């Protein structure tokens, strides 16, 4: 199961 | 034993040759079983295992979901590291990510992954504490600033230390029987003379699952680590793994040297010598 | 900086005349990502080729496994060709059905 989590440099 | 799973990602620019192309895959141990590419007939998560098919609509949507956002966050950050590194627009760059799990053969937690490449190189990692970083560089110190300020760490150990320990849990009982049977490699050793005085012994393994093995030389009972060619480990395309280790050895003396063999799916490791 | 492919040319079962099996050419170790993978009989391109999904190893650099499906015989000769940005001209590996 992916991390549905976004992080943006 | 013990077992592993890993998400990996690709964006690669292309300027003048429109956006840049997504590729990920899902992987448990060598098992390739989930894949994604922004560039495919209609781009949605695609299941790569039997195991896998019997997940819902629901967790095909999520998924689905989750690619095409990091798709977009990585044409973000490809335009983010060419103000970083002072770049210009023009040129083709590539941006890579992989995260996962590991855990041992009581399903427990072994370590935590997440780490980021650009254009090959180390660009930030997730520490093996998952709580600190390693950046390559003053640019990749930027991300590390604006990762610590948001507590980016935390919500990554959360994320690894409990969906991917648990859904591993589950497909590996879903897929228990391919992803839980190691097939242990089928071996030989060849013989081809190079000279008058000169031989090269080739001990081989063939069809084993998963990957990883040791193959060894031995003289006389001791390593020949230094004086042994070792090809890299490579996929037969039934799921199984091939490699040779070679010596070049002096005619006569062929029986003074043992390969030895250590993989999952042996009790016991093996030894071996040419049988003429 | 850039990562010349690594090439290997092999079959998936013991190679028996006349007997069907895939013939494989696996690049890797190598960046950027694009490349470009021939497998040759008797020096001429082969046309059902198929490929696996882009992915890549611990240190980064890529790795494609290049497949099809083929009967060998004693005359039949099979090669895979590789051209890279790394590579001023494009790199041939003869198959060897002993590596």
């Amino acid at each position: 199961l992916r991390n549905q989590s976004v992080f943006n440099f | 034993g013990s077992h592993s799973m890993r998400y990996f990602h690709t964006s690669v620019s292309r300027p003048g040759r429109g956006e840049p192309r997504f590729i990920t895959v899902g992987y448990v141990d060598d098992t390739l079983f989930v894949r994604f590419d922004s560039d495919a007939a209609s781009p949605r998560e695609e299941p790569r295992a039997p195991w896998i098919e019997q997940e819902g609509p629901e967790y095909w949507d999520r998924e689905t979901q989750i690619c095409k956002a990091k798709a977009q966050t990585d044409r973000e950050d490809l335009r983010t590291l060419l103000r970083y590194y002072n770049q210009s627009e023009a040129g083709s760059h590539t941006l890579q990510n992989m995260y996962g799990c590991d855990v041992g053969p009581d399903g427990r937690l072994l370590r935590g992954y997440h780490q980021d490449a650009y254009d090959g190189k180390d660009y930030i990692a997730l520490n093996e504490d998952l709580s600190s970083w390693t950046a390559a560089d003053t640019a990749a110190q930027i991300t590390q600033r604006k990762w610590e300020a948001a507590r980016v760490a935390e919500q990554l150990r959360a994320y690894l230390e409990g969906e991917c320990v648990e859904w591993l849990r589950r497909y590996l009982e879903n897929g228990k029987e391919t992803l839980q049977r190691a097939d242990p490699p089928k071996t030989h050793v060849t013989h081809h003379p190079i000279s008058d005085h000169e031989a090269t012994l080739r001990c081989w393994a063939l069809g084993f699952y998963p990957a990883e093995i040791t193959l060894t030389w031995q003289r006389d009972g001791e390593d020949q680590t230094q004086d042994t060619e070792l090809v890299e480990t490579r996929p037969a395309g039934d799921r199984t793994f091939q490699k040779w280790a070679a010596v070049v050895v002096p005619s006569g003396e062929e029986q003074r040297y043992t390969c030895h063999v250590q993989h999952e799916g042996l009790p016991k490791p093996l030894t071996l010598r040419w049988e003429p | 900086i850039q990562r010349t492919p690594k090439i290997q040319v092999y079959s998936r079962h013991p190679a028996e005349n006349g007997k069907s099996n895939f013939l494989n050419c696996y690049v890797s170790g190598f960046h950027p990502s694009d490349i470009e993978v021939d497998l040759l009989k008797n020096g001429e391109r082969i046309e059902k080729v198929e490929h696996s999904d882009l992915s890549f190893s611990k240190d980064w650099s890529f790795y494609l496994l290049y497949y099809t499906e083929f009967t060998p015989t004693e005359k039949d000769e099979y090669a895979c060709r590789v051209n890279h940005v790394t590579l001023s001209q494009p790199k041939i590996v003869k198959w060897d059905r002993d590596m």
